[PDB]
Parts: structure tokens; sequence; C-alpha cells
């Protein structure tokens, strides 16, 4: 009989461990410089030389926009649709149990390095 | 071990046994014979399920005890669930808190059903961890299959601190109200997705509805605290309200059935209060049943057949059922011992159905235990003839302990 190699990639729960707030918001700010940013999947040193000689009045910093008053809305990372879940290791959103999987399998804690 | 609903003397029947056609069969379903009764009945059980047809009346008549309200029973368990059939008898109308004809036009209105449907999101799981910061929270909840994090308003995370805020509780979450209903310590976790999207569909009855829209808490239909319905703004509304609902996509009517048994008792105020509620498009269809002949009817001196005037009985059909014959007792009576526990010899049918056909139908079916007790006493396994005739000796009946009235007693 043929006999299966099975994979040795596999990780232990007691090893497994949940996410926290810093890296949350660090894999938030990446994300949205990634999706600000047009290159392979500089202007940070073009706004630090600008931030250099920023001050408080009629520029950049009090011209931006800032939050809304209409709440987040919660849409999922996966497939966009809407997520009443959440995912309690990282904290990402998700619809159905194969997005979580999905989530699990490519995403959760895999590019926070 | 034992329910509440035990056997009784109707629990064989199982429903009205009709073909596809209409067409009784000699023995199904727990009805024996009765068979121009039966697809006289099964017409009228069609034409209710249809519902086209509003304020419809059938009357059965015949020998008392000729499967009067065995019909009436299979009726409505052939019509089965999730459509009204209310029993009541002809004195459950006359009360103290309501007047009769309140009462009948009551038990008219829970005779019709009102059916809504509507989507729900429900959740379900276990819960892992909660969290107040005194005010808002947040909380955890798991199934089998995923987890997920919450941040709860503050009448969420107070209903939930009202619990024992450790993990251990499966709760669900309506959505819409958010009535936390914990199930035990995790009964066994649900599987599948943790917030699913259901179907809630409900046949609540005119009545209900009544009392619902009547009254600050409103429903006092579990005591009936409904003394007296205003009909100036509370019933023509709310019928007004239904129309409404109807034929815009909301909610669809389903008429129910009334079974009034033994409707001698009514008196004449009852009938004349009949004969324009059986005119109305709400009404519902009724069946009604009657032991006496050509009596009186209850209030004055008027002879009428079955008690009911004549004004009433022009506005509704009338079903005559025949006496059942050696063949219809015996069958009836191995129906009623397969229904029970009991099993007899053959002989020992022969001499029930002899000493049901001599006095009267019923006294064999209250025998028929007694002989089983009595024949379990000297351990024995079948009833047999010789504990058949101990029982009919112990116990009487009314042909024979109305005639050994030979020693006067009070009166
Ligand atoms: N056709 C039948 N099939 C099965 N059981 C029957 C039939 N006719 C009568 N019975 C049984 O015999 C008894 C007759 O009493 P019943 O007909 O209910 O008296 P009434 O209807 O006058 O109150 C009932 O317990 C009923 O269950």
């Amino acid at each position: 009989m043929v006999e299966k190699k099975t994979s040795v990639r596999s990780q232990d729960p007691g090893q497994r461990r949940v996410l926290d707030r810093a890296a949350r918001q660090r894999r938030i700010n990446r994300q949205l410089e990634a999706l600000e940013n047009d290159n392979f999947q500089n202007f940070q040193a073009l706004l630090e030389e600008q931030n250099l000689s920023v001050a408080e009045g009629p520029n950049y910093l009090t011209a931006c926009a800032g939050p809304p008053s209409r709440p987040q809305r919660p849409f999922c990372a996966v497939c966009g649709f809407p997520s009443p879940y959440t995912c309690v290791s990282c904290g990402a959103r998700y619809c159905t149990v194969r997005c979580l999987g999905t989530h699990q399998e490519t995403r959760c804690l895999k590019w926070t390095v | 071990v034992t329910r509440i609903e035990r056997i009784g003397a109707h629990s064989h029947i199982r429903g009205l046994g009709l073909d596809d056609a209409l067409e009784p069969r000699q023995a199904s379903q727990g009805m024996v014979g009765q068979l121009a009764a039966r697809r006289a009945a099964g017409v009228v059980l069609e034409m209710i399920r249809e519902g086209k047809i509003a304020g419809r009346a059938v009357l059965i008549a015949g020998q008392p005890g000729t499967g009067k309200t065995a019909i009436a029973m299979g009726m409505a368990q052939a019509l089965g669930p999730d459509t009204p059939f209310t029993a009541i008898a002809g004195s459950e109308i006359f009360s103290l808190e309501m007047s009769k004809t309140e009462a009948l036009t009551q038990a008219f209105r829970r005779s019709i059903g009102v059916r809504i449907k509507e989507e729900t999101e429900i959740i379900e799981g276990e819960v892992v961890e909660i969290q107040i910061d005194r005010k808002v929270g947040k909380l955890t909840l798991k199934t089998t299959e995923m987890e997920t994090i919450y941040d709860l308003g503050t009448k969420m995370i107070e209903s939930l601190t009202k619990d024992k805020v450790q993990a251990g509780d499966v709760i669900t979450i309506d959505k819409a109200t958010g009535k936390i209903s914990k199930l035990g310590r995790s009964v066994q976790c649900p599987d599948g997705e943790l917030q699913k999207r259901k179907e809630v569909v409900h046949t609540v009855s005119l009545h209900e509805i009544d009392v619902i829209n009547s009254r600050t808490q409103g429903f006092l239909a579990l005591f009936s605290g409904d003394t007296g319905e205003i009909k100036s703004e509370v019933r023509e509304q709310i019928n007004a309200k239904v129309a409404e609902w109807r034929e815009e996509g909301k909610a669809e009517i389903i008429p129910g059935v009334l079974f009034i048994d033994e409707v001698h008792m009514l008196d004449i105020e009852s009938f004349s209060f009949l004969n324009r509620a059986l005119e109305s498009d709400m009404a519902p269809v009724l069946i009604m049943a009657t032991n006496r002949g050509i009596t009186r009817i209850r209030g004055t001196s008027y002879q009428s057949p079955h008690g009911i005037p004549i004004d009433l009985l022009d506005r509704l059909l009338i079903v005559s059922t025949t006496p059942y014959s050696e063949k219809d007792t015996k069958q009836i009576l191995r129906i009623r011992c397969e229904e029970e526990d009991v099993e007899m010899s053959e002989d020992a049918y022969t001499v029930l159905t002899r000493i049901g056909l001599e006095t009267s139908l019923r006294y064999a079916i209250q025998l028929i235990t007694a002989a089983s007790l009595v024949c379990r006493k000297r351990k024995g396994t079948e009833v047999q003839v010789d504990d058949i005739k101990r029982v009919y000796s112990l116990f009487l009946d009314e042909s024979r302990s109305t005639q050994y009235m030979k020693e006067y007693q009070d009166a």
C-alpha cells in the first residue's frame, strides 16, 4: 500500500499565541502605507524632509480631513462582504467559517515580522 | 416515563381514514365504520383547508355514543397543527366575567388564525471571556468551528454581567431585542455559523391580537382578563388592520375550526348571535354535535329538533350517524385493545361484543381495562371470558343499575 507522506510543518496549539494592540495597529499602518504605495507587492524620505519644517497653521497638518462622523463599518478582509465577526487572535473580521479558515491559513499572524 | 397526555377515550383516533378521493375505509387510522358521516366530514375538512367559503356549520346527529365526538377528534387530528381547532363544550360560554355572547364571539375569534412571516438574525455560542469598564464592555463568543469578539453596548454588557461573568455559559443573542438565554454550562456547544438568519413564522389568532392590542400589558390571554373587549375601537380596527396586512404581502389569514360539543346547552340568545356571527367574512367553519332529539330550547318552552332553533338549523347542514353493528363494535373494541396494552382472546372479544351490544358501546370500552386489571390479579396473561364475567358482575352499567332500584332512596 502507498504510504502517504504527511507534512511536518504543523504548529503546536500550546505554542500558538494571540496578538496584541500595538501589533494590530502596526498591521493597519503597514497595510495603508502599502495601499498608498505603488510598486512590487523615496516618498517616505520626502515626507520626512517635509515634516522637518512643518508647524501649526494653514498647511497639510491642519488641512487633513480627519475622522468622519459615521462610524467605521465592519467590512471583511478576505471577501470584503459585511463581517459581523472578528478574529480572536488578531482581530481581523470575517463573515463565514470558510473566510475564517482562509484567514487563519493565509493572513493570521504570518506577515507580522 | 408517563407524560401529561395519557390513554383516553379518543386516543386511538389518529385522524380520518379517507382515501385520496374522500372515500372512507372499513377500518383505518383508528376509525371504524360510520362511512357516511366520515365521508361527509371529509368534505367539510377539505373545504376548510380551502378556506374560500366563510361561515359554514355542519351538525352531526344520531344515537348517543355513535362516534359523534370521535368524528370531530378525527377531523382535528387530520387537520393537524398550524390550523387552529378550538373544541369547547356547550357550557364553557356560561361565565361570570364575560357574557355568553361575548364568550361565543371570543371562541369564534380564537377559531381564526393569522399567518405572519419574518426574518431575524440569531446568535448561539459559548461565552469565553467578558470585560466591563465602569459604561461599555467586550465579549468573546465561541462555537465548535469559530470564535469572535464583540464590543457590547451598555444594555448588552449589563445583561451579560447579570450572569456568571466567567466562561461556561452558552447564550443566545437575538440582535433585534438582545434577550439572553443561557442554555447551560458548556449542554454541548453549537455547530455551524455563530450568527445565522432564521425564518420565524407565527399563527396568531384574532383573539390574541385583540388581547395584545387592547391594553397596556395587554397579554391577559393567560388568565382570561379580556373582560368585554371594546368592539367600538379594538375589534373593528383590528379587522381593518388585518385586511390591510392582507393583499400587501405582510400576512395571510388561516381560517380555523370550531367544535361546539353538546350544543343543546346553548340558549336562544347564543343561537340568535350565531345567526349573524356565521355571516361575517371572518366567520370560521364549525361543527356541532347533539344527543337529544326533539327537545325544549333552554330559555323558553319551544320544542325544537336538536334543541336548536329552526332559523339556525336552516343555516347549517345535518349528517345522521347509523347505529353500530356487531362487526363495527368488535372492531372498535379490538382497536381500543391495540391502543391499550391489553390483549384478549377471540371468545373474550365475542363475549365483550355481545355485552357492548346488549346495553351500550361505552360500557364494553370501559370494561376492557377492568377485565385486564382483574386478569392481572389472578396472575394470567390474557383477558379471559371468566375475567370479563367477573367484571360484568363487579361493575354495573346504566341499564342494569336503573333496574336494581327496587329499594327507595332520597329524592
Ligand atoms: N366508528 C368508531 N371507531 C372507533 N371508535 C369508536 C367509533 N364510534 C365510537 N367509538 C368509541 O366508542 C365511544 C362512543 O362514545 P361517543 O361516540 O364519544 O359518545 P358521544 O359522542 O355521544 O359523546 C367513544 O369512546 C369512541 O371512542
